[PDB]
RNA sequence: CCAGAUCUUAAAGAUCAAAAGGAGCAGGUAUCAAGCACACCUAUAACGGUAGCUCAUAACGCCUUGCUCAACCACACCCC
């Protein structure tokens, strides 16, 4: 009965669970590896800006925060 | 904030003959001073529909309902303030401070003076709802206040830049 | 009537009724009350219609 | 012709409205009556409670 | 007698959206349109912008707009010709009394 | 389900078919790597 | 809604019709959700003044594509 479809649900979580418990540090990687992707694509989207409404710097007191990497 | 005073005889009582000559111990009985909190609402209400409608026999009228809604507002603030951490009761603060505004919206749309008036008496102000709820989140919040500071730069610049442009033609034209 | 803009407000006046706005800046009120359903329908043709006779010629 | 015919009907029906106004204004004052001696009974009996 | 517009917006009547310009009026309009699968008359809404001499116009007011003979901007083809509904403040066709919603405030007699 | 439904979401379209193994074509024209043995 | 080109002709007709527009209709995808000055006001006569505009009725993207066919749109070695 439906307990059938459970069991095949509970199978796959179980066997994703203990993935993600080996594999654990290989993710840990890719997460940053991506945020430190984010962080910069997000730093083009605004220097694009400057570079298209002619100004040359970076307007007066942009320091770009890190929105990604935000921790503790 | 306002102080319905602890003598000021509990509503009921108001009207009824030969109060003032009753001695001060039955008066201090009937005071506000031994009373619950729910007839210091009472009170409330009463003065509050006083001062700020027109006829104050009609339930049914849109304002008296504002006014009234309002004061049981003011009381779930008070109950905000003393505990911080119920939940429940905020739950009703946030609906009722809705509803008020839902029927200011039918005041605005239908009697405009009106309206008008209960928004001066009652401190209460109209905010129209803001087309597009969406959650600002910090890319968003921080990519907007860049591009507000680059419009910002921009037409300074494009001030400065004509502004030479209008001192070195008219110290031209003048000599 | 494809090209006609037809809005509808509700409750706004506490008695029915329609408008027209006509190209010459002309504004017609036709009054519906007790009116039936038919007889609204039958009103408005007379007022703004077409003569059978011009439909029939375009 | 027509505009006019339009604005005769206007007329009439706006005098069957008036009629039926002052009717309506006949029953209200009947209710007020009725309204006002409950009220008023009512208010006969809080009084004596609280006395 | 030659003064036109080449729009077919000659004439329309919206709601007022918003106030935000200068002697300008953002206005929404709504036409039926006939869905041609469910064969069912729904509302599509179309903003105008219109001009205002007396910047007249508080939000949610039921507008008249002309079009207008010459555009102004890419972005303002209309003038407002006159108010509607005022809102909050309706006066019936009929009878030219005050009134909110089915409620006259002054009634006849 | 609904009118308003119904109209906001369309009517359904029938979706574009998922070209196979040929990519849309009849044939195709092949060379040889290693002649082998597959079981069932 | 028509500038212009051409044709006819005793100056106004006619055929194409650029640009510019908008009632409405118009490929997939929302895992593309915000775009980033995209508005207006002054008729002063190119300067000033406001703080706006678009967008969940799908803006801004990305992907695929001639077409609604007495025809229409587009290209003409590539760098629109
Ligand atoms: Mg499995
Ligand atoms: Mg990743
Ligand atoms: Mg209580
Ligand atoms: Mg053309
Ligand atoms: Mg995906
Ligand atoms: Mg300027």
């Amino acid at each position: 009965k439906n307990i059938l479809k459970i069991r095949r649900r509970k199978m796959n979580h179980h066997k994703y669970r203990k993935l993600v418990k080996r594999t654990r540090f290989l993710r840990r990687k890719v997460r940053e590896g991506r945020l430190r992707q984010k962080q910069v694509k997000f730093e083009r989207d605004l220097k694009r800006i400057w570079q298209k409404a002619g100004l040359k710097e970076a307007p007066a007191g942009w320091q770009t925060p890190k929105i990604y990497l935000k921790n503790q | 904030q306002d102080d319905p005073p602890p003598s000021m005889l509990l509503l009921d009582y108001q009207n009824v003959p030969g109060i003032h000559k009753v001695d001060d111990v039955v008066k201090r009985l009937l005071s506000l001073e031994m009373a619950n909190q729910k007839e210091k609402l009472k009170i409330k209400k009463m003065q509050l529909m006083n001062k700020v409608l027109e006829n104050p026999e009609d339930t049914s009228s849109l304002e008296a309902r504002i006014v009234a809604l309002t004061v049981k507002i003011r009381n779930y603030e008070e109950h905000m303030q003393k505990h911080r951490k119920d939940k429940a009761h905020k739950r009703f603060l946030l609906m009722s401070i809705d509803q008020r505004k839902k029927m200011l919206k039918n005041l605005r749309e239908t009697n405009y003076a009106v309206f008008e008036k209960i928004c001066k008496e009652l401190g209460i102000e109209y905010t129209f709802p803001p087309p597009y709820h969406r959650k600002a989140h910090r890319r968003w919040v921080t990519k907007k206040a860049l591009c507000t500071q680059v419009f910002r730069e921009v037409q300074k610049l494009k001030k400065q830049k004509r502004a030479l442009r209008a001192a070195a033609v008219a110290a031209h034209k003048q000599g | 009537n494809p090209w006609v803009q037809i809005t509808m407000f509700k409750n706004m006046t506490p008695s029915p009724f329609l408008r027209f706005y006509l190209d010459s800046g002309e504004q017609v009120l036709v009054d519906v009350e007790s009116k039936s359903n038919k007889e609204i329908v039958e009103h408005i043709r007379k007022i703004l219609g077409k003569n059978e006779e011009t439909l029939e010629k375009e | 012709e027509l505009m006019a015919w339009n604005q005769a009907e206007n007329q009439r029906l706006h005098e069957l409205r008036l009629a039926r106004l002052r009717q309506e204004a006949l029953e209200q004052e009947r209710r007020q009556a009725e309204e006002a001696v409950l009220q008023a009974r009512e208010a006969q009996a809080w009084a004596q409670l609280k006395e | 007698s030659i003064a036109r517009s080449s729009v077919h917006a000659k004439w329309v009547v919206g709601k007022v959206i918003g106030t935000a310009m200068q002697k300008t009026a953002k206005v929404r309009v709504t036409r039926l349109v006939l869905d041609p699968y469910l064969l069912k008359y729904f509302n599509k809404r179309k903003t105008y912008f219109a001009h205002d001499a007396l910047q007249q116009c508080t939000v949610g007011d039921i507008v008249l707009l002309k079009a207008l003979p010459v555009p102004r901007t890419k972005h303002v083809k209309h003038e407002l010709a006159e108010i509607i509904f005022k809102v909050g403040q309706v006066i019936d066709p009929v009878t030219g009394k005050p009134c909110a919603g089915t409620t006259y405030l002054e009634s006849p007699i | 389900a609904t009118l308003n439904q119904m109209h906001r979401l369309g009517p359904p379209k029938h979706p574009p078919g998922k070209m196979g193994p040929t990519a849309g074509r009849p044939q195709l024209k092949g060379v040889v790597l290693r002649t082998f043995i597959r079981k069932p």
